């Protein structure tokens, strides 16, 4: 099974919490979830919406359609009706509300709504939306939310304004009812979420009222859960991976959607540790909220100099500000990880939306030549293992490492098996660290592999400088020292490229003549698209780059030789990952499926885009669905 | 290889500051291996490189020494972290980080090389040069008002604010010692001739004008009880604006009653002083020692 | 003729001024010059040196050898003896000075000197250098500078410390003497440089003493100068071009070697203007010294919003700090030029040396996708015309334009014919500017070519925002507006790529099977290398890219088809210009000649590097000569 | 297209500031086409977009409004340039540019939306929130000392320093008018409730505490002669620290005797006021009008 549920409502009404409760109930019944959060750059009043994919099997991607849309306002109907396939739950009070009276709605969206309705001769009221939907076989279930709220207020002998938010749980209880799962899971999910008896009980009544007013349509059965499951978002998973990887200093400046990572680290900063002779100790991660990103990068780089594993996290505007600091870290061969939560850009761009438009900037960030190791996670499990990897790469190659996690992954959450992130050893490789044998240590010894022996502040006299320098860290302009030291640093990347197996830099799935060349978050939608297409004769393979620098040049040349279709799928305009392949190997993608609107690429967008390329060879498919 | 040419102009005030800072570190008896001098970009910024002792130097980015220093000190608070910045570096491009240090009260000393100019880029006006002043390096009179580093530091608020003079080495040395021992963020604004650029604010100009607050009977800049704090602060502010014929030097304000950033971290991380980030054992034979079991358990279905 | 003169001495002794006087004399005699300035990141005491190439024809490049080395200290002998071919002028007082007693000398250079001497069994004194040089047929002319200075002090009845700097003019007068040009040109050059009678007269005596103590060796004749000649450095020429191009606001933060550009603009900021009906008006360029580069970029971008032509100038560290601001300018479609004086990097790097290591960063600066138009000048005349071009490109495509001028060009100076920068019209194209017809103007109208009609602040109500926006400039997250607006901005680059002839984006010289693929400052050395090689049977052509974005993809594919040797010559480690060709076309250079030591690539380095590739196909030639 | 949803939380103090700023601009009679409101990033930063009048808005980068404003005003000084920044924006990331404006004394007004928090990123402590304060948005007490925007502005030194309150609209309106007319750089620090985050410094909390310096007999913050300047400045400083039960609002300091940056430019560019960059004619039929003849002549051999 694969059922797509969505609810929506004005930011500030706790609808996100309602979505969480719904999901938590369905999950306890033994269904996997993949959920999303879509908000405006706004604290109150704009339209927010929450999509939850439900299945008995692991889910990997979102969908373009909604099976069940749950609503209690006019706006959520207007915003999603064109995607709604099977069931609308709505508020009968707004039947005569016309799209022009929804003031929180962007004018552009009001126009898109009017266009979709006018096109088939409908007017602009909710009632007209209902007809639009009945023409497509959608079943609509209208609630007098006002009467139900009056009833509950009455029962609990409070005024209506006290129980106004029960509207949310009526919409949720009716949705959950359609599924046919037993009420207790929802009742339990309500009791574990709200913190006071009155709120529990009146929300429980609200959900009962919804559940008992609708028929059991999807007839879902329960599954016993064999292996232990967890539910986590991207932010959180990066934090877990970093902590597992030994992080003990993080400096950050708040920015969406990066801040949540640091807030989680800080709330959990006192960690249990099993140390020498099996002693339980606690060890604190110092977390500093810097005053700006220039302070944040440089604080982390300074911390690394003491031998601590350090990192920061940011997004486009912040990352641009960090360029200088990253260059200094390159010059001074300082391990640091920068988690790049890549979002809708340029400038402020879409602070609450996603993108893949900053890859080549990351690959070339800051002045000078130095090794910028760059990886990108494609799904939630990869995020965990990639954060451990980043930290090991940084210390092994003594250089900044950029770990890209798109916003789409950061804020989405999924249910998966716990063992996927606990089943293997948490390896910490500290690289070429040594105990100095005197008071003065030459920090930048010139070796054949480029990697100089490393010591920490406090162990011996060492020198770092932004200027070109000799083996002692003293300012040196001499041409021959310059030649050697500048090469030594860049040789580290060649050593990395010999040491890291190319097979760890890509995930390859399938073996077929049509290649889906991607990186990052489209991985999921692509794999789900490949399965659907396979059932229909259409054979495809996925090549997903994980490490862009050092680039898996030879492996890529081998896998792509003699392929007739190489279709780059990315959330940017210039297909920057394809551009990097072309720089490194000479191989040009044949076609593109691109999306720059900020919303996740869906399974169906990939399926249809590929059909559109096989059927008529169009060069660039441009996607735009969502929100 | 082994020699470092001390490349400052003969007669630069930077020689006095270097001499004074070395001596402060020696006389305090601090193990030099544990001292980190974090310096900015400019003539000023070269100072760790020229140090006699086995101190460490971290020569940073223009205006960014304080941010580096913060990461260094908070990761390993057993290091004695001293920051040497130029006036352009520290108070021009680094202004934001200069002020935010005051809010944190990290245990660091900040020594500003106040020559009135950008020495290293051929003597453009620094943020301490007064409006209308025309050094030999300026084609036209300075179009900018000066900022008073001591007044900005007080408003920020640094918990130890002092001014020294590079040509009174013994005095400067003793100020640096007190700035180092002070429990919190300390500023020493050091008046420092640049003979190459700035033929106004010379050695002879200052010799003639500087007087010690130490020689002012009853001048007491030390806050000992909370109720003293406001009066001590306003007395510091007033004094910090004395300029023409008389220029005060010495300690303007000291309040060791404000918790340090390290004291505030200890509230959230109870063993920070005993098991700070840099002391922590993060692996045993290449296997992480960090437990994330409970973190993962909290996310169970 | 081609004679290479060099003098050197401790920074702070006015040796730069001495070099200027020498050159100015030779020039008035009708010889062209190409000169250089090499200093340490240092105000006093480090070793500085000044190379001046002398010829009856225009000169394009520096050389690896020195014909005449003029010296008055030990250090200048030790620093240049291995390059000295025909004549050393030196101070007999230091004959017994050993390299270890030169304290201003970097230890690495002391080792290079000892190695070169030990290698043929010489010790480490100046006297040993003299033998080294006599083994190579060099003639040495030793002066008792102390006696000559005593003589002059005596003549003028002052103490010796008053006339100590006459040492410089003895070295200069002896050098100029060897050439055989008449003393009056030098006498005139001394009188026009020094500002007081006593200094004039004792420097004139110092130069006489030098001139009359040496034989006329090179027997140079005078040339009548037909067409008017000028002598200018790179900095200055960029300033001239900008002013000619209409610049009226520049904000900057001091950094080497960019500051001199702004200092010149400011010293000349009140410009004559021939305005409407042939009226003489003066118009001031506002020049602001910002507090940091973040202020500098954003000040200039704000200024552009008023309709002023605005720019900044910077180098690597500063440019890294500007990333964010450049991204905001991309998003808001703001014309601005950023002159990127590219220097020795990463971090502080080599603040007084050169490099080409930041090209791909420039091409990808800041988060998001937007048109970054990027050009790079290859010689001094190109700098002028390229600065006019940058400013027109910025207003025509409403986007940031990056004009790269390496340090090598910025600080070098040359004599050339004035008409090369006055002979054609100074064209100012303002792009799609209009008069608004009401109180409210939609700044970002979506058109087919991507370029929205532009109005200035004060003419009508307009809105700019860092966020994604609609046609009115108001914050808009709508997916379909986003799709359109994000594409519109990037479509401007495709329009640029259709509108700018590809032939204006490259200079091609010759037609041969061996290609020298370059950009920027190696142009000169390459052209001089091609002429020498041609005389010896070896046929080469130069392909010099001027505009990297939009890249001349089709032209490059055409010119390079069927070429058997494509040799990239660049001052970086990764041959970033070659990497860009490879990204855009699939064409890989066959071989490389690279230099990352900070000093200009010389004519001979190119000649020998190419011989070394033809004779033994080595993949990467690594250069390191100078300083 | 035509509507802009004013998307602030119902009851946000930003409604008061907007209302007050609109009214100030109207009542001064300034042509709206000539008014540019330059704003930062945050809830505060959205303000030009919500304006009723045909003013222009330039919504910038986080902490960079002052730098944009400077370029705008100096290129076209006939524009009336007003800057609206958040406290995090203006005093956190923008701190350096905030201080350097004071040295230039450009004729601009800067209005700081002082809510104590970063509204738009879900209510992290701003640089104005006191150490130990715990709003509903903070998991732990604020680890940072506050900076006093008025004291930093005075030390910087802004030539007009005032504090307003968003819930006394008439008063705020009159302060904004005076900040706009003031010849030089003016600060209005505006106390502004954020009901969503910051349940401490609410409307009722302030109503109870604010008093007007305007109602203080003989309070005169206007410098009329140079010799008054120091006393007026120190009286401003003292007052700027009054906080607990009593909170002063009004003008702390005003000195129109200091030349503006525009006055200093006029010394080097004598016709700047009549032929400023944005008014200049740089081409006639696509041919440059700038003569560089003399520049080139100076380089002749
Ligand atoms: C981001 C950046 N911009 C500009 C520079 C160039 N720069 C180096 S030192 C300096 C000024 C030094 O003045 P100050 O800090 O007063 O130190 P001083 O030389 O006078 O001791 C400048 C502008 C740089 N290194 N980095
Ligand atoms: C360089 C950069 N870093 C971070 C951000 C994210 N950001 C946007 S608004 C904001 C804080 C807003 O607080 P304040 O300036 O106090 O305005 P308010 O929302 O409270 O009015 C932050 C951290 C950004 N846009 N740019
Ligand atoms: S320039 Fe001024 S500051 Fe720099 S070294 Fe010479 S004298 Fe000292
Ligand atoms: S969050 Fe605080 S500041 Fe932002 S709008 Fe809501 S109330 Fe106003
Ligand atoms: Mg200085
Ligand atoms: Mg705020």
């Amino acid at each position: 099974t694969r059922i797509v549920w969505m609810i929506g409502g004005a930011q500030g009404l706790g609808v996100d919490t309602s979505a969480n409760i719904f999901g938590n109930a369905v999950a306890k019944a033994g269904y996997y979830l993949f959920g999303n959060r879509e908000y405006y750059s706004n604290i109150k009043g704009r339209h927010s919406y929450f999509e939850v994919v439900i299945s008995e099997k692991p889910i990997r991607s979102l969908s373009s359609y909604v099976n069940i849309l749950a609503s209690f306002d006019a706006e959520t109907v207007f915003q999603h009706f064109t995607e709604t396939k099977e069931y609308l739950i709505y508020n009968v009070e707004y039947e005569n509300t016309t799209v022009d009276l929804v003031k929180s709605m962007e004018p552009e969206m009001a126009e898109q709504v009017k266009e979709a309705l006018s096109k088939e001769r409908l007017g602009f009221t909710i009632k007209d939306v209902l007809e639009y939907l009945k023409r497509r076989g959608v079943k609509v279930i209208g609630f007098n939310y006002t009467e139900l709220i009056k009833k509950i207020a009455d029962t609990f002998k409070v005024p209506m304004s006290v129980v106004e938010r029960a509207k949310n749980m009526i919409a949720v209880g009716a949705s959950y009812g359609l599924l046919g799962l037993k009420f207790d899971y929802l009742k339990d999910a309500i009791s574990s979420t709200f913190k006071n008896e009155l709120f529990i009980k009146f929300n429980t009544m609200a959900a009962e009222l919804g559940y008992n007013s609708v028929p059991n349509v999807y007839k879902l059965q329960e599954y016993k859960i064999e292996k232990q499951r967890i539910q986590v978002d991207g932010n959180t998973i990066s934090a877990m991976g970093k902590l597992a990887g030994g992080l003990r200093f993080q400096s950050y400046y708040p920015i969406t959607p990066a801040s949540d990572e640091s807030v989680y680290i800080e709330a959990n900063q006192n960690l249990d540790m099993i140390v020498e002779g099996n002693e339980l100790r606690k060890g604190g991660v110092v977390v500093v909220q810097a005053e700006d990103e220039l302070a944040a990068i440089n604080m982390a780089v300074g911390a690394a100099l003491t031998g601590v594993r350090s990192a920061t996290a940011t997004s486009g505007p912040g990352f641009s500000l960090m360029s200088e600091g990253i260059s200094w870290a390159g010059m001074n061969e300082v391990p640091v990880v920068i988690t790049y939560y890549m979002r809708g850009a340029p400038a402020t761009g879409l602070p609450t939306r996603s993108g893949q438009a900053d890859l080549k900037f990351a690959l070339n960030v800051g002045h000078g030549e130095f090794p910028r190791i760059v990886i990108a996670s494609g799904d939630h499990v990869e995020i965990f293992w990639d954060a451990i990897w980043a930290l090991n790469l940084a210390e092994k190659y003594q250089t900044p490492v950029i770990h890209i996690i798109e916003k789409t992954l950061a804020n989405a959450y999924s249910v998966f098996e716990e063992e996927l992130i606990t089943n293997r050893p948490y390896v910490i490789e500290r690289g070429k660290i040594v105990k100095p044998t005197s008071d003065y240590f030459n920090r930048f010894e010139v070796t054949e592999d480029g990697i100089s022996p490393r010591v920490f502040l406090g162990q011996a006299s060492i020198f770092y400088t932004g200027d070109e320098h000799n083996e002692e860290g003293h300012i040196t302009e001499n041409s021959i020292n310059r030649m050697k030291m500048y090469e030594k640093r860049n040789k580290k990347l060649e050593t990395a490229d010999k040491e890291i197996p190319e097979e760890q830099r890509v995930n390859i799935v399938g073996d077929a003549d049509i290649v889906l060349l991607t990186w990052g978050s489209p991985k999921g939608a692509i794999l789900d698209a490949m399965e659907e297409l396979s059932k229909d004769g259409i054979k495809t393979m996925m090549v997903q780059v994980k490490m862009f620098n050092p680039y898996p040049k030879n492996l890529m040349k081998k896998i792509l030789s003699g392929k007739s279709k190489i279709i780059a799928v990315e959330n940017n305009y210039n297909a920057q990952g394809a551009e990097v392949l072309a720089e490194k190997t000479g191989i040009f993608a044949t076609n593109y499926i691109l999306k720059w609107t900020g919303r996740p690429i869906t399974r169906e967008e990939v399926i249809e885009g590929i059909k559109k390329i096989l059927e008529r060879d169009e060069k660039r498919v441009v996607l735009y669905g969502g929100a | 290889r082994k020699p470092v040419f001390v490349d400052w102009c003969p007669g630069c005030g930077d020689f006095g500051i270097l001499r004074a800072e070395e001596m402060a570190i020696r006389e305090l008896g601090i193990n030099p291996k544990s001292v980190v001098i974090v310096s900015g970009i400019g003539c000023s910024g070269k100072i760790p490189h020229f140090m006699n002792l086995p101190i460490s130097g971290v020569h940073t980015l223009h205006g960014r020494s304080i941010a580096f220093a913060t990461g260094i000190k908070l990761s390993n608070p057993s290091l004695e972290v001293i920051v040497n910045v130029g006036d352009g570096d520290g108070l021009g491009i680094g202004m934001g980080h200069f002020v935010h240090l005051g809010r944190r009260n990290i245990d660091i000393a900040v020594l500003v090389h106040n020559n009135g100019v950008y020495g290293l880029t051929k003597g453009q006006a620094s943020p301490t040069l007064h409006r209308g002043e025309k050094t030999k390096s300026l084609p036209k009179p300075n179009i900018m008002d000066a900022v008073n580093p001591l007044a900005v530091a007080l408003a920020a608020g640094y918990t130890f604010v002092a001014r020294g003079y590079a040509y009174d080495v013994m005095h400067l040395k003793e100020l640096i010692k007190k700035a180092i021992l002070h429990k919190g963020s300390a500023l020493v604004d050091i008046l420092q001739p640049c003979p190459t650029y700035n033929d106004i604010n010379t050695k002879e100009w200052y010799d003639k004008r500087v007087y010690k607050l130490d020689n002012v009977p009853g001048w007491d800049p030390v806050v000992r009880k909370e109720e003293e704090a406001q009066k001590k602060f306003e007395q510091a502010i007033m004094k910090s604006y004395e300029w023409g014929e008389k220029i005060p030097i010495g300690i303007f304000y000291q309040n060791e009653l404000v918790p340090t950033f390290e004291d505030r971290l200890t509230s959230n991380i109870p063993n920070y002083r005993e098991y700070y980030p840099a002391k922590q054992q993060i692996e045993i034979n290449g296997i992480s020692t960090t437990k994330i079991d409970e973190l993962i358990k909290a996310k169970r279905i």
